[PDB]
């Protein structure tokens, strides 16, 4: 019954490694990180600042939230800014 | 369109960052369910939309063991996982073919039948 | 040893992904 | 021609007003078609209004209005040629499908109305080339259509009509419909199914068998709006179908075995405590095997499984505890979940009715964690369990150490809120009327956050924290302190001249519920100042 | 009564109208216990129901058209009369629409069972619980038969099954036919199962307990 | 209603459960709409109970009810009471065209 016990938890834990990513496995921090291949040309602006693959068509391809996360990025961003400098008397 | 109605909710309260996403929940993840594709679309086209957000280390596509078919769902890891952060959300409810696919975070499992399909696919993969 | 899975992945572009751009 | 087509200019200026025109031009054109509809001809009635309702420059607000003359006329008239009931069925027939309830009861007044006036034998001729549509839009329609007609004839008259689409071999769509039309009349006649319900079951039985996937789901959803709306009579009628959704569960998974499983799961609540006992027992290991479904339907189900399985007495509460319970709120209270709302209600809802068998401080208990979590929306759902399940089951269970907890998470997860929401006030007011003399030692840091909050410059929570006041007052009395009281209202009756009303108002029942617990003697301000102040209020 | 514990099912209660009386019995002689206060109604059938886990109580339709389920108790010093249901029914009034002057219950007490002449019939299924419970009634409405002899079947927890004699109010000869109502706990509905006609000489109904 | 004619009772045998009414028709009557001196508890039957239908107000059938509702004593003296279920069905054309009035 150890045994078997053993057993399963040895693949439970090969299932979450191997489902894990790569970057933070090696982590320790935060053309490729991983020496994976890496585009070229201009890619759009990020979140996170990630490249596309050396694979990517170079279509945009978005639902539109991304662009819409800055918005609300400069927007709170913004705010704390204007709380003080609009404060009067 | 059920995941892309959260996270317009969230981000109106300004939740921004991960710790208080629900995309939080993972962290261990980076297989990403693919859905709603077109039959047409194969390993190496679906290899084609999901590099913008990332650099994929894996992929599978289900396709049934017979007539060797999309079943018109794929499992495609990202080397850096916060692509998938990433995919998810940005991508899903895009159209392609038609019909608006559908992304979403997944643990997956890999099944001996496909054993030498890992292979098959990570060899070219594995060029880069 | 005939093959080595009957189904295998492609690696191929589909017509579905560059007739949208054009 | 030109004496009768001053009539015919007659109806168009009229329609014309109602439609497009002024108040009390319309208003008395409406009485006019009224009196006037017996001696306008009904073909030129509807043949000339007809035609508008057809395009789509039309708004909400004009269609209504064509659509109320509609009634007026076919309420009057009595007697219609089957064309017009075609086209009347064309127009009214979407409206049972619109976002909203106000337009789907007025598009149901019609078909009720017209159900009597174009009499059973007309409407019946009308569906039958309607259900054999290869479109998947008129066949919903004529769903609903259908099944208005049928609580308004009543059903036994359009049963063999149901009978016949359904047993129908010669076409599949009108099994489909068919079968779904037995969906509408289970909803609208209410727990009236019943002693048609034997009826209606000669459709679905042999329907459920069909080959095609997509009948036998609508079959199992059929069982349980069946179920559900029968309630515990109906049983005896289900056993004939209740042995072949057990062969469908144990092989069909996919999308089915949800289906199956909301079938199964709305039967147990009816059956005998012999009975239910087993097929729980059964439906349980399905339910486990299933948690991980990624599927939202599949997981709605599993949550109404749950739902219903806690009511049954074979299934003990240290049963639950041991097993389900915490396989439950691992699974199911995940960030990801307070995100989408209509799966919150059904997991909050399900999380209430298991408070039920589990212990108050037990469900409560595993409650804290979430309360405690950081993320803004999914407190918000912690709050509700809590609010929904306290005012159930009430505070007597819970031990001093989760009543500090509790409190205190409320006191937290209080103080972040961004929302307008009641949820904290009624709930973090459920727990103080409840536990209200255990709350002392807890009362006077509560107050200070108050009198923080009301300083604070968003009027949001100022209304929020003032609100929080007057379900404090009675049981303020209750922990005795009165100088807490008057330092109370000294603050708002200082705090009286705010600029925001909608804050202001607030701030004046506090004041309310402050003067009426208080001695009126001991009021500090005291009334013959506060009055003065009062009175240019009102204006 | 003077009993710390007995209970023995020898004990009567007698209604007129306006008037009630309660009486004891096992002396071998009947003897007088309580007079009840003033009722002020007409009181137009008084049964008791005995129902399954408990003293007895009398279930009593009369006018105001209300159906009242009443204890007789010990309270203070001197038997009182305590009411626990009364559900609202017809108009209040003696008329003949009103579902009251047939009463019966099964000898269960799983149902009281009241009608009226001509028009309805209704059966309210009782339950018993910490406190006392009425499920909402059950209809027949025949709507030209007057109905004479309400007298009920016993049933070993069946069905609750009953008798009437009842005849038409318009015809152009004088029919009486008795039928009998199965009530079908299942689908919760009183339903028509035999309809047999007899002269019109007849006069009442009695149940046959068992056979067998 | 009283005041508004195009509304449609019920009016059948009351049933064992009480009616309700939203915080807005609070303390009304449902016959007459007089606000004062209540009597009896309004009974509906079973068709007007079933499921979410029930806590709705039964005079305007759109807000949850709360307080039961009262027969004023008028209409238990001209015995109003004990016609049937006292609630109302359709909506009505003013409440209607509020709505699409505004929007
Ligand atoms: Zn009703
Ligand atoms: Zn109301
Ligand atoms: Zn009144």
């Amino acid at each position: 019954s150890k045994y078997e016990d053993e057993k399963a938890a040895e693949r439970e834990q090969y299932l979450k490694n191997l489902n894990m990513g790569d970057v933070q496995k090696l982590g320790i921090n935060v053309t490729s990180l991983l020496g994976r291949k890496l585009y070229d040309k201009p890619a759009p602006e990020n979140r996170f600042a990630i490249m596309p693959g050396s694979r990517w068509d170079g279509v945009h391809r978005s639902n539109g939230f991304e662009e819409k996360w800055f918005a609300k990025q400069n927007e709170i961003n913004e705010k704390k800014v204007q709380s003080y400098t609009l404060q009067e008397d | 369109n059920k995941i892309q109605q959260i996270n317009d909710k969230e981000l109106q309260s300004g939740i921004l960052s991960p710790h208080q996403s629900w995309h939080n929940e993972y962290k261990d993840n980076a297989y990403i369910y693919i859905g709603n594709l077109n039959r047409e679309l194969t390993e190496g086209d679906i290899l084609t939309v999901f590099s913008e957000y990332g650099v994929p280390v894996d992929v599978i596509l289900s396709r049934d063991e017979n007539t060797g078919e999309s079943q018109g769902f794929a499992y495609l890891k990202y080397e850096d996982q916060r692509s998938t952060i990433l995919a998810v959300d940005n991508l899903n409810g895009f159209k392609i073919g038609g019909r608006a696919l559908k992304i979403d975070h997944t643990f997956y499992r890999p099944k001996r039948s496909l054993q030498k399909y890992y292979e098959a696919v990570k060899e070219e993969l594995d060029r880069d | 040893k005939s093959q080595y899975i009957d189904i295998m992945p492609d690696f191929s572009p589909s017509g579905l992904l560059e007739l949208e751009s054009n | 021609l030109n004496k009768d087509e001053k009539k015919e200019r007659t109806l168009s200026m009229l329609l014309l007003k109602i439609k497009n025109g002024n108040t009390a031009s319309r208003r008395t054109s409406m009485r006019i078609l009224t009196d006037k509809a017996v001696t306008f001809g009904p073909e030129m009635i509807f043949n000339r209004l007809l035609p508008i309702l057809l395009d789509r420059s039309l708004e909400d607000q004009e269609r209504h209005l064509m659509i109320k003359t509609i009634d007026r006329v076919l309420y009057q008239l009595g007697d219609l040629t089957k064309p017009y009931v075609h086209k009347i069925l064309v127009v009214a027939a979407p409206l049972l499908i619109d976002e909203d309830p106000m337009v789907r009861s007025t598009g149901q007044e019609i078909i009720t109305n017209l159900s009597t006036v174009a009499g059973l034998k007309t409407i019946l001729t009308v569906m039958r080339p309607d259900i054999e549509n290869e479109d998947e839009y008129v066949r919903n329609v004529t769903s609903r259509a259908a099944a208005v007609v049928a609580k308004a004839l009543g059903v036994n008259q359009l049963l063999p009509f149901i009978n016949a689409a359904c047993h129908s071999r010669k076409s599949w769509k009108a099994r489909h419909t068919g079968i779904k039309i037995v969906q509408q009349i289970g909803i609208l006649l209410g727990i009236g199914v019943l002693n048609h319900l034997t009826g209606l079951m000669s459709c679905i039985k042999d329907c459920l068998m069909d080959d095609h996937v997509p009948v036998r789901i609508v079959t199992a959803h059929t069982l349980s709006t069946l179920a559900e709306n029968s309630y515990p009579y109906g049983i005896e009628v289900f056993n004939v179908v209740l042995e072949p959704l057990w062969k469908g569960i144990r092989s069909h998974r996919g999308k089915v075995l949800s289906s199956f499983l909301k079938a199964v799961g709305s039967m147990i609540p009816l059956m005998d405590p012999e009975y239910a006992g087993y097929y729980t027992t059964e439906a349980m290991r399905i339910i486990r095997r299933e948690f991980d479904s990624p599927d939202d339907e599949m997981k709605k189900t599993i949550l109404l499984v749950l739902q219903k399985c806690s009511a049954v007495e074979s299934i003990t509460p240290k049963f639950l505890r041991e097993e389900i319970a915490p396989e439950f709120f691992q699974k199911f209270w995940v960030r990801r979940v307070a995100l989408d709302r209509p799966l919150n209600k059904v997991v909050t809802y399900t999380t209430v009715t298991l408070a039920k068998k589990l212990g108050c401080s037990y469900t409560i208990d595993k409650l804290l964690t979430p309360l405690r979590d950081e993320a803004e929306p999914f407190r918000t759902m912690a709050v509700h369990a809590v609010t929904r399940t306290v005012n159930l089951l009430g505070t007597a269970d819970l031990d001093e150490r989760l009543e500090t907890r509790l409190i205190d998470a409320l006191l937290i997860a209080f103080q972040e809120q961004t929302n307008s929401d009641s949820i904290i006030f009624k709930g973090f007011g459920a727990v103080t009327v409840s536990l209200d003399i255990r709350m002392k030692p807890f009362l006077a840091p509560i107050v200070s956050t108050i009198l923080n909050h009301l300083k604070h410059k968003t009027p949001l929570v100022r209304q929020h924290a003032a609100d929080l006041c007057a379900i404090l007052i009675p049981v303020i009395k209750n922990c005795h302190e009165f100088e807490m009281l008057n330092k109370l209202n000294i603050i708002l009756y200082e705090s009286l001249g705010e600029v925001y009303p909608e804050v202001l108002g607030s701030i004046i029942n506090a004041m309310y519920c402050i003067t009426s617990v208080m001695d009126l003697d001991k009021l500090q301000p005291p009334i013959n100042q506060i009055l003065p102040t009062l009175t240019p209020i009102l204006r | 009564l003077e009993a710390g514990s007995k209970r023995e099912q020898s004990q009567l209660c007698v209604a007129t109208e306006t008037h009630l009386e309660l009486y004891d019995t096992a002396d071998g002689e009947l003897k007088l216990i309580a007079k009840f206060q003033n009722l002020f109604a007409t009181i137009t059938s008084m049964k008791s129901l005995d129902l399954p886990h408990w003293p007895t109580f009398l279930a009593l339709t009369s006018d105001s058209g209300n159906l009242s389920i009443v204890q007789i108790i010990m309270h203070a010093g001197a038997l009182r009369l305590k009411t626990l249901v009364n559900q609202p029914l017809t108009r209040t009034t003696l008329r003949r629409v009103s579902p009251i002057s047939y009463m019966e219950i099964d000898p269960n007490g799983r149902c009281i069972i009241l009608s009226s002449v001509e028009q309805n019939k209704l059966c309210f299924l009782v339950d018993y619980a910490q406190k006392l419970r009425i499920s909402s009634p059950l209809e027949i409405i025949r709507p030209h038969m007057v109905t004479l002899d309400m007298a009920v079947v016993d049933v070993n927890f069946n069905n609750p099954c009953f008798v009437t004699l009842e005849i038409d109010n318009a015809a152009t000869q004088l029919s009486v036919h008795l039928i009998f109502y199965v009530l079908e706990l299942g689908l919760n509905h009183i339903v028509k199962k035999a309809d047999y006609l007899v002269n019109p000489s007849a006069n009442f109904v009695l149940s046959l307990p068992d056979l067998s | 209603s009283r005041h508004q004619f195009d509304l449609i009772m019920c009016l059948k045998q009351p049933g064992v459960q009480t009616g309700l009414l939203c915080e807005k028709c609070d303390g009304k009557c449902p016959i007459c709409d007089s606000y004062v001196r209540p009597k009896r508890k309004v009974r509906v039957c079973e068709n007007c109970s079933f499921g979410k239908q029930a806590k709705n107000c039964i005079i305007c059938n759109l807000n949850v009810g709360v307080n039961d509702a009262f027969y004023c004593w008028e209409c238990c003296r001209l015995g109003k009471d004990k016609d049937g279920c006292p609630r109302i069905l359709n909506l009505g054309s003013n409440r209607l065209d509020r709505h699409f009035e505004k929007k």
